[PDB]
């Protein structure tokens, strides 16, 4: 059958994708593009309004001496200019990040113990449900105890709420389903039994603070905001004195002893608090993406939905804004989630491994890394050499390095069932690719790549870690595009081939199994398309409090 | 001697040990026992061999609720502890007869490690203790069981956690009384970032020894921070002696006189009487039925008032056998004494201020917690320069079981390992002995 | 001990609340059962809940300080730590927030007192808290119109009085009975309805409020005219200033 | 004339302001309030649409047993319920913080040295204008060198731009005036001469990145995004190779050697990167506020416009959200910018000082601190005792303590001309207030207050600092409401009485003298009123990219 | 003299203090040495350079064997010079905080000693990328300056500090 990228290449160019020559310089530059033309017109309107020049197509070099391409968002039939995938222009991408940044998971297990032991009071499904009606009033920023409080406008904060989950079916089934992430409904039966066994009789809150607050403030706000309003709702629903010594144990539990941040804080050169992208480990990113609980019969679809989640967050928002800015890094990321290119390569590798070894049944060793990562690296590279339109599509070496090595590293982990030999296959792919084409990525692309083989299995202080625990703050990974989202995909790959319900943290997996999110985490690439088409509705906007 | 003051030193039963010790014999800059304690605290690590084994067997590494399915490794670490510990020790030491100690506890479920002092004399700071210990145990476990290159990274995760993705050793199965250098609120703060529950656990809840260890650590940080340099030095040394070292048996005798029926206010009355009897303060002025006291020695008034503050904590929270009211004692001992006398309270109001925010952040929704989770580096309790946290240590030593976040809950690993060390457990005894030894060298 | 400078009635009342030798005037009689009901921590005839076992059952190591300091009775028993909280009107209630915490730590053992503008709290072991609470409720610490027992929703210290002379209470825990001239407690301190109300007696009339108040105000005695008490505050400020410098 | 708060008290309550008695419980609770009624209805609508209960006026205790008051925004005739002053419900408050967070100041001094001395090219006003045209295309997120770049939509990022300033009038006048903050146009003559003397021949950029990016990301993004696009524009405008060794000197200059952040980064317990509120020192906050260049005839107006800037940012957004959250701290801050109360107290104290000493005439010593702060403290406290409506208005003791001590500390610094003695008068105020009323603030309000007298003139490591250099990270100040914005007013007070153009950084002062900002920093209280009325138009919205 | 304290371009008008510190460098240095030392004749060194414009200060080793880390060097130095400057001129209580600012900068509002007029080859402990990294946070130009650009000695000093870390 056609390679999976052929439909997209036929849409991009007039030539068939195998054709070797074209013509350039006749398209009228920016005037070929609907989107560029909208930008030129907007630039002139902005500059007049504010009295300062702004976007001008005659500054610098003239874009569009070649075709300015559409991109197919992979797994969709949506084709858009790449500007519609820039995070600034795509409200689904912004919301995906806000939904992560404004979430925290907070236990009720120490809290319920403080109530039974220090206060000497009972906890039951009934007193939990009362507590959850109270905290769902308080959490968006409304009052429960003092007189003369002034509050947030409910409609500005309609995306903030608190749910719970537990492995104890009999407590879960008895609370108002309005408040419960129901593991049995949300997960197929095998995955539900694994998750309920991990959670056991623990009861956990998933707290989402308002998107308008997260945007005004930062990620480190989230666990504090959550704890203030859990603390108020504990006082109101359990009849404490409104501020006694025991109140401090609820605060320490909700802020530190039974909190799970999405991201941990960063070192001073890149200083940031909790719940910022650099603190999110790759294992968590894979668990936030919900493809695993929908697409589990297709480990390649689960893995590549994780790569799309991570490439957009880590490369476009984190590296391309928090850590840089400007035009930024849209197409370093879109290479991993458009034109079905990574999908073609990775489905090739999956078939290779399923035929040769069977999924997860290759030895977990360097012989398997050498076999699978080299075979899938040469397949992907051969496609750029057989299809000159594919090479002109993924025109930057770094894009090609990330895509070919993601397919090689994922397929290696589909063979071994272990992410660490997957990571070794990613690095081997880079070294083979560099020698095949006498280039790899941008000037600084392979800092991690050359440290890479040696640090995969090291045990030393700031070198050794399973891939699932690494993240954007692992030292070698802290700077460069075209790696972090792909590493999240590799972390997912052996778990998806094994049928595991989660990669690194079961609580995180359950916490995003929730259709009350604004972004739909079960279909990340579908959401990116919806945002690109201007059809996604984000939270956080101020229209209600601004003039008509 | 730069200062002429002498003090009488006692044991934790109120018996005299040594009379007329020059004040500087208690200085952290001179006292060899405080030097040993501080270097001990920098170099000692608790290793939880059982916890490493269990984290490997379940693949639960990298922090709370984290687990990597398919990565499980079942290794008989505790049953091979002796061999693992010996192989770790040969990497940890510098030479064979140096001061490295590696000692199994709990049937090999734990190890006390003291990394050799010499590694610190050529280091900038103190992180060599956990980092040298961690790698030596990760390498000794890999070598004991010939763990493969493919699986060894799980041993590293079980020992040291999610570092370096996380800044801290998140999920580690080792523990130290110090915390990482990046968590200091300012330069010079490392000896202040030691949980109060860790000091109470190391001293086995002996009230005077907990207060001594806490004071030694706080006032030694005051030197490192430069606060005890120049004009302020004597004030800090007298605080150390009288609030933390029971100099002249002042704290002890106040507690004895007020322990059966006393309150914070009765302790105050006694301390003001004692300060007048000793000539530390004198009536400066009469108002209408009200004496205004003055002093010609503010450092000594501050020290006497500090001893009274400690005694008041011991009376007040000792009578409740409940630590929470230490925040109230630290506030109203100082508020009452300034209206009782016309003189400034301990640390010129900064104990009272620390106590106002400490009270709020131990009885409110916004942060803090119970007394035992504070420390001199905590934002709520950093403000007094050594005169508040030792009272919190005494109060948690006297708590009979009212805290959820008790030393049993937060500091069990620390208690098993660090209470083994005689100078950490009974510092009042070793610092006073060393002071008596160097008494003629000051 | 001298407690407080100054030559006003307010100053002398501040010293009298602090001085354990000063006998607080008893204004009203309240039964033990009714103190327990107003506290709201346990029901009549419910045994004291414990947070830990009795001290005697604990077998503790040798500690000279513990040996010298006698535990209060509820500490020996292992009782929960519970609280009582009061709100004092700035319209001349007899006690006020810092007066309370200063006095409690001169009068009462084993006490965690906290001061705020709108509420003041003591937390201690439950059986001892019931003994101190009787004294806080039956004496001139308390006026049933200008002071309120309130564990939450404390607003009213700074509010205008209503037409009966009662402080505002969002939860109306104390209700003035026009037919008796007396106030009844109708709810406990957290706001739950009592089976039967508690007589709190008659509000103090204005003359006696002025005699017994510890707040300074332009329409009572002004603090700025208690020049000796201002002098000691200013002295404190200046001495802490110079001490912090050198 | 009447006390300045009388009009407001007559609006709030039916009784005259001196009346001691009222009647409660007859207002129908929340039904008395237009805004609570809007919230009840919106909570019903939110909960029905999403299937989770949210705002409910019957959870916890019933608001409005007493009058829920309107508040006059001081210096205005706008009266609004306090919920309209919550930062979540007030787009002007959110934009004030976005305009600070998204600004950096970046020298061109080292950069022009690199071009002359390393690249061997000339700089003149003309080459600076060409560079400015180029950076105003690139800074909002548009390309100047590469082919096939995808860019931000110019209308989503219309608020981002770069201007410059210099103290050389002839050089300023040669650069295109579209790009120039004209010091002589924005500042009265004497202040303009002071500011131009400070700047000299130095040339500085004021860079503002897009509000939509600041909201998506964080404050530590700002200097990075600025430097990326400065770097691209130096490449394009001075004809560099596009990435050569000298390119890294422009990066180090723009990111480190000649950058001025608005805020410095914070320690780990409160971890945050640069350009977050806790890092903004009090002298910079007084400089950001632009009341000094407009209201210079009235040093009380200048000082209390700085107190409003700071009480909102520091207590409502920083302490009340970044550092806690929930219903938060609206009225702890509104006490310092409503009902003309702090204005009444501070005009009294200014007049007292005028009469006894003359502004700036008093000896800079403790005698002046004891005289002025005591006199002004007693004045303020007598107002609450004379007017029962004023005490029921500012019903929390912390609100009163902050307002009385701000008037006492500002008045002391109007006497001495020195902010340190002003600060000592703030602490003495608190001590007198506490003994007068036998109360001060909330449980934890006077932590800094009791440390306060001793730390005013301390010289020790983490104790001694001139007030202008202190901020929300000075240790004693790091936790509590009702101090930080008032300290920014005390830091402004002696400089407004002296007629100084700035308090601590003349670059920061100039950098906000710009009507291209979205918020008008010359009239902070006016803007807070416009936002409360729902009449402010913020930047950053996603309407253009979301469904109609 | 200019009131330029607290970091780049910062100034507090009205706070200027004109003190002849360089002309009195010997007395100030000796007074700072007496606070900095532990005992007379220990390994404390305070040496003037550049006719009093600079001082080389080596804080006694003994203060580090009773310290967790290395910040006692700048903190003990800074406070001994602040107190010696105040005592030399009898700077008043009201003005002395400007001496503090001119020495140590905007600390503690900033985490670093931002605008300080003292310098070390080490940087603050908070800036370490990982525990154990302090001997790595030494700028290459500092190594090359201290070794006077002798190629082998700069390579040696850098390798000693790297491999010791
Ligand atoms: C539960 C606490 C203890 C705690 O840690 N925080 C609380 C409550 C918290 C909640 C109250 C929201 C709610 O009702 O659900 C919030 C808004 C913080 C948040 N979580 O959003 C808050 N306080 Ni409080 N809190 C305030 C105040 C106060 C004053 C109120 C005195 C009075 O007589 O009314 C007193 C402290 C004092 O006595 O000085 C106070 C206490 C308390 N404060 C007592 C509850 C008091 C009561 O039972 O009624 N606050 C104030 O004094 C004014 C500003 C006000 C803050 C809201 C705003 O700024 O708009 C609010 C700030
Ligand atoms: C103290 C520390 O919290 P931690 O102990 O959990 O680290 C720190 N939190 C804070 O400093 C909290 C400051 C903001 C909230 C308190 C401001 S005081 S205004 C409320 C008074 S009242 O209305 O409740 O009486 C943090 O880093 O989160
Ligand atoms: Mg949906
Ligand atoms: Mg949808
Ligand atoms: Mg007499
Ligand atoms: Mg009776
Ligand atoms: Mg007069
Ligand atoms: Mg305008
Ligand atoms: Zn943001």
């Amino acid at each position: 059958a056609d390679k999976l990228f052929i439909n997209a290449l036929k849409k991009k160019f007039e030539e068939s994708p195998e054709e070797k020559k074209t013509t350039f310089y006749t398209l009228g530059g920016w005037k070929q593009s609907e989107r560029k033309t909208e930008f030129v017109n907007a630039g002139k309107e902005v500059a007049a309004k504010r009295g300062i020049p702004q976007y001008n197509p005659d500054i610098g070099t003239p874009l569009g001496q070649r075709v300015l391409m559409p991109y197919q968002v992979s797994t969709t039939d949506t084709y858009v200019e790449g500007d519609d995938l820039h995070f600034v222009n795509n409200a689904a991408m912004q919301q995906m990040w806000d939904d992560i940044r404004r979430t925290v998971i907070v236990g009720l297990n120490h809290a319920h113990a403080v109530i039974e032991k220090r206060l000497g009071k009972e906890v039951t499904p009934e007193t939990i449900t009362h507590y959850l009606e109270t905290v769902n009033h308080a959490m968006p920023g409304a009052a429960v105890v003092q007189e003369h409080m002034v509050e947030t406008h409910p409609a500005l904060v309609a995306d903030s709420y608190v749910k719970v989950f537990t492995g104890n079916d009999e407590i879960a089934d008895e609370i108002d389903p309005a408040f419960v992430i129901d593991i049995n409904k949300q997960f197929p039966e095998d995955q539900a039994e694994t998750l309920k066994a991990e959670v056991g009789d623990g009861i956990w809150q998933v707290v989402r603070i308002p998107t308008i607050v997260s945007r005004t403030c930062d990620g480190a706000t989230t666990s504090r905001w959550s704890a203030m309003q859990i603390g108020m709702s504990m006082i109101s629903a359990y009849k404490q004195a409104a501020g006694e010594a025991a109140t401090g144990d609820f605060a320490y539990a909700a802020k530190h002893a039974e909190v799970i941040h999405m991201g941990t804080y960063l070192p001073v050169r890149r200083a940031r608090g909790e719940n910022e992208p650099g603190g999110v480990p790759f294992g968590y990113l894979a668990d936030i993406c919900q493809s695993s609980r929908v697409n589990y019969e297709d480990p390649v679809r689960v893995s590549l939905d994780v790569v799309a989640t991570g490439a957009m967050l880590y490369d476009q928002i984190w590296l391309g804004s928090y850590m840089s800015g400007g035009v930024g890094f849209t197409q370093y990321a879109t290479a991993a989630y458009t034109d079905n290119i990574l999908d073609d390569f990775t489905y090739f590798g999956k078939e290779y491994v399923e035929d040769k070894y069977g999924l997860c049944e290759a030895p977990n060793n360097m012989d398997t890394v050498l076999d699978v990562a080299t075979e899938v690296t040469f397949y992907g590279l051969e496609q750029y050499e057989e299809y000159p339109a594919l090479l002109e599509d993924q025109f930057g070496g770094s894009q090609r390095a990330a895509v070919v090595a993601a397919a090689a590293g994922c397929s290696t982990a589909f063979a071994t069932g272990n992410a660490q030999t997957g990571l070794s296959g990613w690095y081997l792919s880079m070294y083979l690719h560099k020698e095949q084409h006498s280039r790899l990525g941008f000037y600084g692309y392979d800092l991690q790549d050359q440290c890479g083989a040696s640090n995969v299995f090291s045990i030393r202080g700031d070198e050794g870690l399973p891939l699932e625990l690494r993240g954007p703050n692992y030292p070698n990974y802290a700077m460069n595009v075209g790696h972090q989202g792909e590493y999240a995909g590799i972390s997912q790959a052996p778990h998806a081939a094994r049928g595991d319900a989660f990669v690194f943290n079961p609580l995180v997996k359950i916490a995003f199994a929730d259709d009350n999110l604004v972004f739909d985490f079960t279909n990340v690439r579908g959401e990116f398309a919806k945002g690109a088409l201007r059809e996604f509705e984000p939270a956080g906007e101020r229209a209600l409090i601004t003039p008509a | 001697a730069k200062f002429e003051d002498k003090v009488d030193l006692y044991d934790d039963r109120g018996n005299l040990v040594e009379e007329q010790v020059p004040l500087e014999a208690l200085s952290p800059l001179r006292n060899p026992a405080i030097k040993s304690i501080v270097q001990g605290i920098k170099r000692t690590v608790a290793v939880n061999l059982e916890g490493i084994e269990n984290a490997l067997k379940t693949a639960k590494v990298g922090g709370p609720a984290c687990k990597i399915m398919g990565r499980e490794l079942d290794l008989d670490i505790v049953g091979n502890a002796e061999s693992i510990a010996a192989a770790a020790k040969e990497m940890i030491q510098v030479t064979e007869d140096d001061d490295t100690n590696v000692e199994l506890l709990g049937g090999g479920k734990r190890a006390l490690v003291q990394v050799p002092s010499a590694r610190f004399d050529v280091a900038a700071e103190y992180s060599a203790a956990p980092l040298v210990t961690a790698t030596a145990f990760v390498q000794a476990i890999i070598n004991e069981f010939d763990v493969s290159m493919y699986d060894a990274n799980m041993v590293k995760a079980a020992v040291l956690g999610r570092y370096p993705q996380s800044v801290e050793y998140m999920g580690a199965n080792i523990a130290t009384m110090l915390d990482i250098p990046q968590k200091l609120e300012g330069p010079g703060y490392a000896l202040r970032n030691i949980m109060v529950n860790h000091v109470v656990a190391a001293t086995l809840k002996n009230t005077l020894q907990a207060a001594a260890l806490s004071t030694i650590l706080e006032q030694t940080a005051m030197f490192e921070m430069g606060d005890a340099v120049g004009a302020f030095e004597r004030m800090h040394l007298l605080g150390l002696a009288y609030q933390g070292m029971n100099a002249d048996n002042l704290v002890f005798d106040l507690v004895k006189a007020n322990g059966k029926e006393g309150t914070v206010g009765s302790v105050i009355a006694d301390l003001v009487e004692r300060a007048l009897e000793d000539g530390v303060i004198k009536v400066e002025k009469e108002l209408t039925d009200y004496k205004v006291y003055g002093t010609d020695d503010l450092a000594m008034w501050n020290a006497y008032a500090a001893a009274g503050l400690m005694a008041a904590t011991m009376v007040n929270q000792g009578a409740a056998r409940a630590a929470q009211g230490v925040s109230s004692t630290l506030l109203y001992y100082n508020d009452l004494i300034e209206f009782e006398t016309g003189l400034p309270s301990v640390d010129f109001g900064k104990v009272e201020g620390t106590a106002v925010g400490f009270s709020f952040f131990s009885h409110s929704i916004y942060g803090g917690g119970g007394p035992g989770i504070f420390n001199g580096n905590h934002i709520v309790t950093r403000h007094s320069k050594g005169f508040a946290i030792p009272c919190v240590a005494a109060a948690m030593a006297l708590d009979a079981g009212t805290q959820m976040f008790s030393p049993e809950a937060t500091s069990g690993l620390i208690k098993e390992v660090f209470s083994q060390v005689d100078e950490f457990r009974e510092p009042l005894k070793y610092v006073v002995e060393a002071a008596a030894e160097i008494k003629n060298e000051i | 001990a001298q407690y407080y400078p100054g030559t006003t009635k307010v100053a002398q009342n501040r010293r009298n609340f602090c001085n354990p030798e000063y006998e607080l005037e008893k204004l009203r009689e309240i039964s033990d059962e009714d103190v327990v009901k107003i506290l709201g921590h346990r029901a009549p005839g419910e045994e004291y809940p414990s947070v830990h076992p009795p001290l005697e059952e604990m077998d503790e190591p040798e500690d000279a300080i513990r040996e010298m300091v006698e535990p209060i009775d509820g500490a020996k028993a292992g009782d929960r730590v519970r609280y009582i909280q009061f709100t004092d009107s700035m319209y001349f209630a007899p006690a006020q927030p810092y007066v309370r915490s200063r006095a409690y730590l001169c009068r009462y053992r084993g006490a965690d007192a906290g001061t705020l503008s709108g509420r003041q709290i003591i937390e201690t072991r439950e059986r001892d808290l019931e003994k101190i609470s009787k004294e806080l409720l039956e004496t001139e610490f308390f006026d049933p119109a200008r002071s309120g027992v309130r564990g939450k929703s404390v607003h009213g210290h700074s509010l205008r009085l209503d037409e009966d002379g009662m402080m505002f209470d969002m939860l109306r825990r104390q209700i003035y009975n026009k037919d008796t001239g007396r106030v009844e407690m109708v709810k406990n301190q957290i706001g739950d309805e009592l089976d039967e109300p508690v007589d709190l007696g008659e509000p103090l009339d204005e003359e006696t409020l002025m005699e017994k108040t510890t707040i300074y105000r332009v329409d009572g005695e002004a603090y700025r005219d208690d020049v000796e008490a201002v002098e000691i505050m200013q002295r404190i400020h200046v001495l802490r200033s110079q001490g912090g410098f050198n």
